[PDB]
């Protein structure tokens, strides 16, 4: 995707992961698990809802058919009658499936700008306490336990102190 | 020690398609086409449509005999009538301003026939002989019933000049007509006068009809043609009729108590005895979706009609294998 | 020490809209849907239009009586006519095909009126006892004073033959029409001849009239009906009149000197006394925005009709609390 | 937004810098400052101004109404006269009301775009000769004064000098 | 030692606009509109036009004599009709419902003409002397060859009562007309009968013509008028004429063998001596492109139209200097 | 453009890489030149195929205008359906020159993005064992024979080996 992380840098998803959409996965001498990031989450909640719900009400006031008959020497506006209701029809189905289309590319897109961001949310925290990995990870200098841990999705890490 | 970045996968195969890539899997999505009805004519909003069945428009509205099921139909939601009605004019001819008139319906939920010129009040002419063996009823010949085809009394058929006032609140619907003998000699032996006319005025209208003789195919084993013409009463208004023959005359006549929205339906379907709050002439429809593709003529509150086969939005993310 | 990057923000309270995001405030927007107008009818680019005020275009045309203000209107822009203006068709009857002719009036900026049959011509019939009560002027019985209602003289109507060469540039307007008596007495109370017509020719027209005796409910108090007809005649072509009575001939016609852009526009409003560049139904439009919402019937330079309420672009940036 | 940087890990827009969309804030012993980036601030205005024009040109060409009258027993043409008039009116209402949604949401991310990489400019000058705070702000290991902040904003930050 | 990560640039001056920014450099791009045509009307997939040249589809149908080239034409693709053909209807008149005509022949590849109604039958009446000097054929009086201009036999016009019946297989396009003369004298001087008629049934139509006198302005040296009817007949039906007077009798008529895909296209060109698969009015089309700008009504496999002078999308990547 | 490096961190192309859309250049002791990445420039040739074909398919149904003729005294209606078939043309015109536009835009930032990712992905290899010196290169701190400058394009780099 454009912004590298998901199915970039970030190789694959996590079936672990069910509490939300981005998230932290710790590993240390206490153990290791998954832990969504409430705040990325529920703003990529409220955008996607927001853009259904933007999509639908766009589509709201468009184009109706409705019953016409003409007789046998009528055939020109008959015609023009069938012409137009058709003319609108394709009109409205164009429109249709192409804001499907491109707004489906910007959701994931957007997806993947928000996996971005929290890996450097956490990147400019850690700076050079940790080892950049390369593949979304952050190897610790220091012994880093669960209140470590718990301090780097707070955006508390303390910097200083290791 | 690690702390690592990532995102949510799960067991999903649900697909989307973007510009530069198609079938891409996700994690979550939402349909928003309606692709599903339920293949049945029913009552819109609890109000049952008309089904005029194989009756037509003209049929129903003149009285063919054979449309007598619908000699007093109530209030409807929509009306549903075939592509090609065998029930139509029985006697063969036109309907003039034809579908003007069935233009009309579509603001139109309910009719309420009543008598305007009593079948009884034809003292000086014939009013119980106007019949054909092209629309029969019981074996027997018979006619429209809702007008009153005239013959010569006792070899006379004098001027006629009847006229009627619309002292009803409502808009009244007039039908008449005028009949077109075979030949000069088929005009004398029915009303004698061998030159007539029908003339009809309102306040508006300023018509004037002459029969025109012509050698004819037989359509329903008749010769002859009835050419049936119509008008809107308005209130306090009044209907005048002078003729000295060939006057189909109107007995009943449809006042207009309803108007709004409505709609004449084509399809050979029947009635499903259903309920739905959105129907086409396929089937009815019941779904939250923004869109479908059942059939662009609907009735209701309705989706939107796209000619699309899929509508499918991302909601969640690429989903990994 | 050091360096910060960022990025400016501001006292902005305007907001913008989003697909994911609503009422977002940026630091600048631009308006770009007009949504003001000064709710007047203007002069269109200097050029006033033509305000028919209570009469309408057949009024003005075949000259009611009551519409003497547009007896020699000038040169005008658009046209602004009422809904329902109270003077029509004075004497009751029918324009025939005056929508078409209408119509013809969206491509016409300027008529010149020019006699063509003087009305003391008319020697073998009589010209000035052609009035009715119907159509009052200064308390007394008046007409359309373009059309000559012409009657018996000493209880004879010979056969009219008269012939018009339109020896002009311009093409010609020309209007003419039929009288439908109440009864069989009344055709000879005032033409005598029992069966009369009207044939009209040009090189294109093929027409013959015949009046239609109908009982009618009275109109403006009158049960006769007037039905006026029209044609416009070519350079170098000539009209040919010929008739037995119920004739209503041509005084004055209609030279169309000047064609172009303009619109017979419908509203209730009057005369601003004002100057505009776009004019509305509802009124005038001066703005240099894309869009309006005003009304979408207009004339002149004017921005796109949108139904929107509100149409505002982000140019600047998402703007700080 | 999508390039995270505008009301992402800067956390604020600046009411002190009038002269600029985007710029840059100083401090040392000397005092302090704001000095807006006027490249990156003239390619926002030409971007935008185009985007405009763009927008109201493309609107230019478009469905005008005629007045058409009818009479009582031509009531389906009529009817096939406003549902075409009506139909025109709101295939481009939603043209309109939907370019204006997509291309803003493109604005706000063209800005979030244009900082980002302003400071990434200034990230790849000063390497490691600062350090990267987080939140829009480097500290400098040297001591910087005025001449030396001007040539950040140069990119002329002679970083072997340092 | 170092390693570079880079992209291409190359000599290409191709541009691209954006919303932003305008003439933007590119690597690659594609064009996807067509621009050009060959100038000329072709063969549509082998099957050549019908190019009525100075005829039109009156002068063709009805058999005016200066269209003898089209007096059995082959099967075509589509029609080339010019903008005012000089030969239209040679003695002046009106084609009734032509605008109807035209467009179902829209829906037609070929006609058969089939003879109904022998010249040589009609024993009572004089079928040699219909003719007028304002359709000249080599130097003399000619008419419309499909017709027959009916005048009395030895002062004498007995009632016409003929009657066809379509034993074919295929619909049936039969033509018709009637004669209006100048005056009174002219009606007795050709035809006799003071007061004539013609009357016209099938299983549909119920017609009654009668002549109409009127001065008319000359149109190609000739005062009268002629006024052209027709219908479709279909299978197993039969039409049915009974005229005393100014009858335009059926001598031809045309089967409808072949339905499908065509049409009337306007255009001052003529036969290119060519072949293609998509043809416009300015000439045809030979391009794999999604769109072109030539001309709106094409007929065949085409591209799309629209109103563009450029449509270039970038494929490639922002091109160095 | 929005990603930052065509045009940007990179100043320009090359006109030496023949190959590929993008790419590395190398140089040593043992000489220099140009090498395609073929991973991401076929990535970017299928994106761009399939959004030729997807532009050229949806506006493949699409308004047809037919021939029509009226009488001198169907004046109304011949406007009418001069009106409606302007109009459709109007309509189709927008949305093709407006979509070519949009697509236009995207498809430049496709390729930026691409610049982009493939930079990173390098730089995150390399991480402290090469001087990211700000205009697309790397020096390396070792020496970088052709089979060590393999390995950086193959995704190989083994960095705890340098
Ligand atoms: C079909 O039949 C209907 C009903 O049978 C006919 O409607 C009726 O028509 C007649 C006229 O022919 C009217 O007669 C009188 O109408 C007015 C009423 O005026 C006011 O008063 C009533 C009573 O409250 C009120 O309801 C009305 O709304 C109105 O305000 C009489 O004034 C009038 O007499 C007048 O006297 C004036 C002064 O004394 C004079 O200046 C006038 O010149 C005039 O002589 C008249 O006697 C009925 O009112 C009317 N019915 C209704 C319900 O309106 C209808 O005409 C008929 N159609 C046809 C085509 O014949
Ligand atoms: C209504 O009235 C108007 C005007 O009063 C009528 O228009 C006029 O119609 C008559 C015919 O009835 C024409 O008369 C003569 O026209 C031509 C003129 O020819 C050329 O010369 C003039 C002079 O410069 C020039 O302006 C013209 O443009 C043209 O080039 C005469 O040649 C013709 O006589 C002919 O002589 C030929 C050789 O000698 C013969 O072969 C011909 O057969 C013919 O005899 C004739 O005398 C007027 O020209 C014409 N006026 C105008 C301005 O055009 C109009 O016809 C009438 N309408 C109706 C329905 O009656
Ligand atoms: C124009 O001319 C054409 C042809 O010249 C006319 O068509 C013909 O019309 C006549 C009636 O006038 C028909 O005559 C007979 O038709 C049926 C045929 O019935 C069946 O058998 C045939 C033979 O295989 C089959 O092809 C048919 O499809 C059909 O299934 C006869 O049965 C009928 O006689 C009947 O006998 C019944 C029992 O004995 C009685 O109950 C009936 O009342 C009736 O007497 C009759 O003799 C022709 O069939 C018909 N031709 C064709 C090809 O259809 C056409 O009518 C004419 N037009 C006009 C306007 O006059
Ligand atoms: C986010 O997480 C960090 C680290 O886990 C939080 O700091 C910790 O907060 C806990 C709970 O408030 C503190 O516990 C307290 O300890 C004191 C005495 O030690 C006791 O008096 C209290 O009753 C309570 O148990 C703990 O001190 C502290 N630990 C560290 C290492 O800082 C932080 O509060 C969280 N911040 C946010 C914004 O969520
Ligand atoms: C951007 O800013 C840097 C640093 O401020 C500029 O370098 C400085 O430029 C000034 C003005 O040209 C130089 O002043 C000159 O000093 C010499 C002798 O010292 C004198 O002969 C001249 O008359 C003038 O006063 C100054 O030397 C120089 N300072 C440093 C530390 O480099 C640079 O020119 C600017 N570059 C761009 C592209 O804007
Ligand atoms: C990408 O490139 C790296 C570095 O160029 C590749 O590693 C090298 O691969 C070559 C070819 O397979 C190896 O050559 C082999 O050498 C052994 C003994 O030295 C010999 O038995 C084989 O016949 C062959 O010649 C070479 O050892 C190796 N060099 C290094 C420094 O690792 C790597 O294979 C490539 N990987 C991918 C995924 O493309
Ligand atoms: C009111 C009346 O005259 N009714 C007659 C009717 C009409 O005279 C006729 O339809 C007017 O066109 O004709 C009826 O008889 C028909 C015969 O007139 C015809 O020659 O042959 C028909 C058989 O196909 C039929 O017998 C009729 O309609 O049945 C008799 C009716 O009383
Ligand atoms: C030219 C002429 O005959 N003018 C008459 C006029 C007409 O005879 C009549 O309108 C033709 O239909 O009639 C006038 O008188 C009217 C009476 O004919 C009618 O019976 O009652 C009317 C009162 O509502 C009226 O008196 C008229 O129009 O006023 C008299 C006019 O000179
Ligand atoms: C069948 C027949 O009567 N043919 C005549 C023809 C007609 O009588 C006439 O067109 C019916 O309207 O008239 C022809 O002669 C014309 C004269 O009638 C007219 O007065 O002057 C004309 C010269 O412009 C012409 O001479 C005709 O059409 O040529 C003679 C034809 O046999
Ligand atoms: C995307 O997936 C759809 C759905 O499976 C594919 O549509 C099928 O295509 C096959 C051939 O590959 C046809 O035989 C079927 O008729 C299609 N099935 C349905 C349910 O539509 C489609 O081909 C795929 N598209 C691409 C570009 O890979
Ligand atoms: C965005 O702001 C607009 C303008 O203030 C809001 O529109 C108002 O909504 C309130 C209810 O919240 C209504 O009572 C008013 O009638 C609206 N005022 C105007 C001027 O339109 C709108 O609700 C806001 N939308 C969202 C999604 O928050
Ligand atoms: C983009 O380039 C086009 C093509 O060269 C320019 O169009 C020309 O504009 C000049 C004036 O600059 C006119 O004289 C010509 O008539 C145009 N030529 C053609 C072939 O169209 C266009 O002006 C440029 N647009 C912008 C915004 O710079
Ligand atoms: C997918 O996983 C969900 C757990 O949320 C489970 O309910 C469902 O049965 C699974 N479906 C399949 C096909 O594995
Ligand atoms: C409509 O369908 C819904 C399922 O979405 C179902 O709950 C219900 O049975 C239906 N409602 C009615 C009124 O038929
Ligand atoms: C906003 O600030 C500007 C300074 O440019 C000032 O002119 C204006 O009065 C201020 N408005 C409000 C409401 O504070
Ligand atoms: C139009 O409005 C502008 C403000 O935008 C104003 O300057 C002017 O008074 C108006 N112009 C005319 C010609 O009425
Ligand atoms: C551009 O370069 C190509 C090499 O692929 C060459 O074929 C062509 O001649 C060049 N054109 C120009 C104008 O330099
Ligand atoms: C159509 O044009 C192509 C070039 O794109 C050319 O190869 C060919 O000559 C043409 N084909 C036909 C059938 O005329």
């Amino acid at each position: 995707g454009l912004f590298g992380a998901i199915a970039g840098f970030i190789e694959g998803g996590w079936q672990g992961m069910v509490d939300g959409w981005y998230g932290y996965h710790h590993s240390n001498e206490q153990g290791s698990g998954y832990a969504a990031d409430k705040e990325s989450t529920q703003k990529a909640i409220d955008g996607v809802t927001n853009k259904v719900n933007s999509i639908i009400d766009k589509m709201n006031t468009q184009f109706e058919a409705v019953g016409r008959e003409f007789n046998n020497l009528e055939r020109r506006i008959e015609n023009l009658n069938k012409k137009m209701e058709d003319g609108f029809l394709d009109v409205w189905t164009y429109n249709a499936e192409l804001l499907v289309l491109m707004e489906n590319e910007r959701t994931l897109d957007f997806h993947d700008s928000n996996v971005k961001n929290l890996y450097d949310k956490v990147r400019l925290q850690l700076r050079d306490n940790a080892k950049e990995l390369g593949n979304g990870c952050f190897e610790f200098y220091h012994k880093c336990d669960n209140e470590c841990m718990e301090s780097v999705r707070n955006g508390t890490y303390d910097y200083p102190q290791y | 020690d690690q702390i690592c970045i990532g995102y949510h996968a799960n067991n999903s195969t649900e697909q989307v398609d973007t510009i530069m890539e198609k079938n891409v899997t996700v994690t979550h999505a939402q349909d928003i086409l309606e692709k599903t009805h339920n293949g049945k004519l029913c009552d819109l909003d609890g109000v049952k449509p008309l089904i005029l069945r194989d009756c037509s428009v003209a049929g129903w509205l003149l009285g063919n005999p054979m449309c007598d099921e619908f000699i007093n139909v109530p209030e409807w939601s929509y009306i549903v009538e075939k592509a090609n009605p065998v029930n139509d004019l029985c006697y063969p001819g036109d309907f003039n301003d034809y579908e003007e008139l069935k233009h009309l319906l579509s603001r139109i939920n309910h009719f309420e026939k009543i008598q305007i010129i009593p079948k009884s009040s034809w003292s000086s002419h014939e009013a119980s002989l106007g019949v054909s063996s092209a629309c029969p009823y019981q074996g027997k010949s018979s006619f429209f019933r809702n007008v009153v085809w005239l013959i010569k009394k006792n070899s006379t058929y004098p001027t006629i000049k009847r006229s009627y006032n619309n002292t009803n609140q409502e808009d009244l619907l007039v039908l008449w007509g005028i009949h077109h003998p075979n030949d000069a000699a088929e005009q004398t032996k029915l009303y004698r006068n061998p030159t007539t006319y029908i003339s009809v005025g309102t306040s508006t209208l300023n018509q004037r009809l002459v029969p025109r003789i012509a050698t004819r195919s037989k359509v329903n084993g008749q010769n002859g043609r009835m050419e049936f013409f119509w008008t809107i009463l308005k209130p306090n208004d009044a209907i005048n009729f002078e003729s000295n023959g060939n006057f189909i005359a109107p007995e009943y006549a449809y006042k207009i108590v309803k108007k709004g929205d409505s709609t004449i339906m084509k399809s050979e379907l029947e009635y499903g005895n259903c309920n739905t709050k959105c129907q086409t002439p396929m089937g009815a429809i019941n779904s939250s979706m923004p869109f479908h593709n059942i059939h662009p003529l609907t009735i209701g509150e309705c989706p939107k009609y796209v000619k699309s086969n899929r509508l499918v939005l991302a909601t969640g993310l690429r989903n990994s294998p």
